[PDB]
Formats: structure tokens, C-alpha cells, sequence
């Protein structure tokens, strides 16, 4: 049902339901990353150190 | 993630959700048992060195940030936290001396 704007908004927030018998709200999911960096892969580490992640 | 509640309290609630609320430290209690320990173990001689222990302390380092809620006098007096400090040390060390 209906949103109304009320306490603390963000405004990255953007759900509300309702009912007669308990006001209901839901919340999207928390933002995803930028991505300003690489994925640090495993072959840079030294060669002993290749095993931390078998 | 979802919870049920009462509608009052759920404002309150929201706030915690988005992690609002710090860690705030939980020493007064502890203090006592640490500060026995540590004298113990056989270096705090004098109430200056307990104080300066306590330094070392996340409690101390709360009561710098945001005094008032913890019990504190004033901060133009002290500094950083030494008379307050020393109060503390001088309370642990009477009960201790009575127990």
C-alpha cells in the first residue's frame, strides 16, 4: 500500500506497506560498490603464499 | 532480514538497524578485577601508575571523545582525565583494600 515521507528517509530508502492490523515495511537492499581498485588475483603473492587459498 | 516488534519501539529500532549506535566502553564495572590483576602481577606500586595503565584503556579513550555520560566532572580541569582518572583508581583501590 501507500508511502509516506517520515523518519529517517536517506533517501536511498523506498518502501512502506499498511494493514488494520500492523503497519508493515520492507527496505531495498544495500547499495553495491563502486569500483575504483583491482581484484587482487592470487598468482602476484610469492610462490609459498599461493596456498593460503588452496 | 526482518524483525517483529512493537510499533513504538521500532523507531528506535531503525536507527540501531543502520548501525547508529558506537561501541561504548563497559569498564567501570571491570576496572576493579583488571586493576587487581595488573597489581598482582606486580607493577602498579603507585595510584600514578595505575592511572597511567588505565591510558592504555579503550575506557579512557571513550571518556576523552564524549566525557559527560560517563560519570565525568570537567574537562578544563582535568585535561586528560587526570584527576578523573586518579577518582577512579582511588575508588577501586579503597573497596579492593576493604575486600
Amino acid at each position: 500500500k501507500l508511502m509516506t515521507v517520515t523518519k529517517v528517509s536517506l533517501p536511498e530508502g523506498s518502501f512502506k506497506r499498511v494493514k488494520p492490523q500492523y503497519d508493515e515495511i520492507h527496505i531495498p537492499a544495500p547499495s553495491k560498490p563502486v569500483i575504483d581498485y583491482e581484484l587482487k588475483e592470487i598468482t602476484s603473492l610469492p610462490d609459498w603464499c599461493q596456498e593460503a587459498f588452496p | 532480514g526482518i524483525i517483529i516488534t512493537d510499533q513504538s519501539n521500532v523507531q528506535y529500532y531503525l536507527s540501531v538497524l543502520n548501525q547508529q549506535l558506537p561501541i561504548e566502553s563497559q569498564f567501570v564495572s571491570k576496572l576493579v578485577d583488571n586493576l587487581n590483576a595488573e597489581v598482582v602481577a606486580g607493577n602498579i606500586k603507585c595510584r600514578n601508575d595505575a592511572v597511567n595503565w588505565l591510558a592504555y584503556t579503550y575506557l579512557y579513550v571513550r571518556m576523552l571523545a564524549s566525557p559527560m555520560l560517563y560519570k565525568v566532572p570537567d574537562i578544563s580541569s582535568d585535561g586528560q582525565l587526570k584527576k578523573f582518572r586518579e577518582s577512579l583508581v582511588h575508588s577501586a583501590l579503597c573497596i579492593l583494600k576493604e575486600q
